[PDB]
RNA sequence: ACCUCGGAGCAGAACCCAACCUCCGAGCAGUACAUGCUAAGACUUCACCAGUCAAAGCGAACCUCAAUUGAUCCA
RNA sequence: AGAGUGUAGCUUAAAAGCACCCAACUUACACUUAGGAGAUUCAAUUGACGCUCUGA
């Protein structure tokens, strides 16, 4: 017999980013009567302030994996006025780049209608889609 | 049969009188921010961050990384102020901002991010995947010196690895090319 | 990692072939505990790996063994205890506890 | 519940006068 | 007030349903699902058998 | 002389059928009632008659979280905007903590 | 005076409980017919006859109100 | 002459969060959208340039 054939009938995985990569992870359904409900895997948290624009990507637990804000010197020195549309466009582009460099390429964007009707959010979504990451995560296998 | 509350009520710090003089919520975003900020405060009753398992977040870990270099923050701040003031004097940037057409280079911002808060994002992405939980068993560090590794497969492109990339085994059959800045007088030990 | 003084170790060395899975049982915790006051971590980079067609050739001409297979199985669905008189139940109630969907015959 | 210490937490009409 | 009529399909004759309608209006020409075709065809009001 | 009529009503049998601690499977109705008394939280769906049913197998928990109304419901919108700076609601939410996993890895063949 | 059903207190914080105790009502409605077909799990007006929610799939673009009603035979 | 002091109007913040105004809708208020101006007073925990109080 070969001593390297120690496989065992049961095999476990110690990676949290595994169940959602095979479309077998359960989504925390429910809520319904409130909005941003927890039936997703990755969200696109956007915070717009009168001084800076910050965008984060959080998981269903409550921790951010990647964020993009104008407070960083890497973005603040390449543009002017962190309030216009080009600032949020560059923020969306650098966030798409960082998420492509991080492997994540599926997130759910559920903004408000008054913000979705604006132009900054539309251009940010366009820059996110043109980067290589499409929004709207697919369904779950055996939900 | 009435029991006293085991803590301060969430709607008890305000008074029920003179309500016409207090400023009401003029919008809904302020209420949403207030709710999401109050939901993070540790309460004394049954909350969501208790039953669904949080792996005990209030627990200080141990840092086993290199300390940050001693850099004067006031000098850096005044230099950044002078830089943004000299950049604001341009009129072409103003025209580009007014015409909604202003692009920024990607390589420059990537290099500046890797030089600045790069290690912080790398550490938070490593602790998100649970690397420090399985390797050092809770102990975490911060990669100060940047690291760059690119595989060699075809003849023109490359297969790089960043902080969570995806490399196929057919494109990683040979030894890659590790490149990192180092001085003459220090040894390193690579582990995979 | 980053070590201070030049220190050499021999109890963690591997042979030139090193194609045995029983000898590659490496542990980073014990390796860092044995060398704590010498090496210091300073770099980290991780990626994701999936299955492809090269795994077969690897297991063939690199480990001298067979390729193990797996399957994401699921627990069986829950069903209450089958009573004698299922009051207000559809006709498909007997098929929920039925073994095989074939007409079985006993003494006939 | 009425007897639990968390009684009267969902009250909201007492903070308004309209 | 209202009236109940039956809608006959153009393609695949044999499948008809019932739907409400106003009494002072004209006929109906809606889009209803047809199981024998598994698509969407036209339905025409024909033969009323209810006066509610 | 017997002016009132129609007061011969019956009980709707509405209430909580599964308290905190019982092992509730997937599909069991938590509690049927009128009006949103116990708002759904995690793994708790709703229907047409404002009922509560579980979605996964585990232990049903009853906590009190914040209430963020939907922007489309204008009634709740004005009810929130009529609140002073620093007023919360905190209603009772029903959560179902899952215990059994949704699957695992098992060896089949060996080639 | 009434013949069916729902709500408010009696019945106060899981549930049920009657009176020829005091009041509002209902035999319907403002707009699209995927108001398509199958299929785990429950409540159930204190029995039965009845009524209601829903995992998932094929199929499709990306439902509001509180009672609001009619069984066997036969045509 | 003495004392209290020291981040724009605010900080049991260390260059951020609250604030202000203008352009679009509104009889009007208001949300929202599109924009703008804002600060660690000086030399290395020290001493002095700004305000207030106690006096003459
Ligand atoms: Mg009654
Ligand atoms: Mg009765
Ligand atoms: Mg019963
Ligand atoms: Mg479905």
């Amino acid at each position: 017999p070969v001593e390297n054939e120690a496989v065992a009938p049961e095999f476990t995985n110690r990676n949290p980013r595994n169940l959602e990569l095979l479309s077998v992870a359960r989504k925390e359904r429910g809520w319904r009567t409130v909005f941003p409900s927890r039936e997703f895997w990755h969200r696109l948290r956007v915070i717009r302030t009168q001084h800076h624009v910050e965008a984060l990507v959080e998981h269903q637990n409550g921790k951010v994996v990647v964020s993009a804000s104008t407070r960083e010197w890497a973005i603040k020195k390449h543009l002017y006025s962190t309030r216009n549309v080009v600032a949020c466009e560059s923020i969306g582009r650098v966030l798409a780049q960082r998420c492509l460099e991080a492997g994540i390429n599926f997130m759910v964007y559920q903004p408000t209608p008054w913000e979705a009707a604006s132009d900054s959010m539309k251009r940010l979504q366009s820059a996110m889609t043109e980067g290589g990451v499409v929004l709207r995560e697919p369904q779950r296998i055996y939900e | 049969r009435r029991t006293p509350p085991l803590g301060p009520m969430p709607n008890s710090d305000i008074d029920l009188s003179n309500l016409e003089r207090l400023e009401k919520y003029r919008s809904f975003d302020r209420y949403r921010r207030r709710a999401e900020q109050e939901a993070q405060a540790p309460h004394w009753w049954r909350t969501y961050r208790e039953y669904f398992g949080e792996k005990t977040d209030p627990k200080e870990k141990i840092d086993i990384g290199l300390p940050p270099p001693k850099v004067s923050r006031t000098q850096q701040l005044l230099e950044r102020k002078q830089a943004i003031q000299e950049l604001r004097a341009n009129v072409e940037e103003e025209r580009a901002a007014r015409l909604r057409t202003a692009s920024v280079p990607l390589d420059a911002v990537r290099a500046e991010w890797e030089r600045t808060c790069g290690p912080y994002h790398k550490q938070r992405l490593a602790e998100y995947y649970g690397l420090y939980r399985d390797l050092f068993h809770g102990a975490t560090f911060v990669p100060r010196v940047p690291l760059h590794v690119a595989y060699a497969v075809g003849e023109d492109d490359l297969m790089p690895v960043y902080c969570g990339n995806e490399v196929t085994p057919t494109e990683a059959a040979q030894a890659p090319e590790v490149t990192y800045e180092a001085e003459e007088g220090s040894l390193w030990t690579l582990l995979l | 990692f980053k070590q201070d003084q030049p220190i050499d170790f021999s109890e963690d060395a591997r042979p030139s072939p090193c194609y045995q899975l029983a000898q590659r049982t490496f542990r980073t915790f014990d390796f860092y505990k044995k060398h704590q006051e010498t090496m210091t971590p300073a770099g980290l980079s991780f990626f994701q790996c999936r299955w492809d067609d090269s795994v077969t050739y690897i297991f063939h001409q690199l480990l001298d063994m067979r390729e193990p297979v797996f399957e994401f199985v699921r627990p069986p669905p829950y069903h209450p205890k089958q009573k004698r008189f299922p009051h207000r139940q559809p006709l498909r109630y007997l098929d929920r506890y039925r073994d095989s969907h074939e007409p079985t015959y006993g003494i006939y | 519940y009425k007897t639990k210490p968390t009684h009267g937490i969902g009250k909201y009409k007492h903070l308004i006068k309209a | 007030k209202n009236i109940l009529v039956r809608m006959v399909s153009e393609a695949g004759t044999g499948f008809c349903f019932n739907t409400k309608r106003n009494r002072l209006r004209e006929k109906l020409t809606l889009l209803h699902y047809d199981p024998v075709v598994k698509q969407r065809v036209l339905f025409v009001e024909k033969k009323k058998i209810r006066s509610l | 002389s017997s002016k009132n009529l129609g007061g011969k009503s019956s009980g709707r049998r509405q209430g909580i059928k599964k308290m905190e601690g019982h092992y509730v499977h997937a599909g069991n109705i938590i509690a049927t009632q009128r009006h949103f008394r116990w708002h759904p939280g995690a793994h708790v769906g709703v229907g047409k008659n404002k009922c509560l049913y579980a979605l996964e197998e585990g232990i049903v928990r009853y906590t009190k979280e914040v209430y963020v109304p939907h922007p489309r419901n204008t009634e709740a919108v004005d009810l929130i905007t009529r609140l002073p700076k620093g007023a919360v609601l905190y209603k009772t939410f029903v959560h179902v903590v899952p215990a059994k996993p949704e699957g695992t890895f098992k060896l089949v063949a060996m080639l």
